[PDB]
């Protein structure tokens, strides 16, 4: 990769945020400290603990 | 040959699409499948030793 140039396609921006950040295929390890519930993604939170 | 008398039945029940346990964590379905207990396969096919 040499250069990054903007395309400004908000819908594709959403779909990528969705797959990279919000609901990744392989999320990083869940945090199990006292202050943490132990969830690994936003996707998992609202799918099992919605309020 | 009874499904009820198969030694794999409790592992097959854990490693199933029905079980929310394998739905919470993404890697769970893969950890099942790679140990020859495929949640995608129906119960009898899931416990069967091929060839």
């Amino acid at each position: 990769c040499s250069i990054i140039k903007g395309t400004g396609n908000f819908d594709k921006c959403v779909s990528q945020v969705e797959s990279i950040l919000v609901a990744p295929k392989l999320p990083l390890p869940a945090n199990i400290e006292a202050a943490s519930s132990g969830f690994e993604s936003v996707d998992q939170v609202f799918r099992f603990a919605s309020s | 040959e009874d499904v009820r008398k198969n030694r794999l039945k409790p592992l097959a029940t854990y490693c199933s699409v029905n079980n929310p346990e394998i739905s919470f964590k993404v890697t769970n379905e893969m950890q099942c499948r790679e140990n020859s207990i495929d949640p995608t396969k129906p119960l009898a096919e899931r416990m069967k030793i091929e060839n």
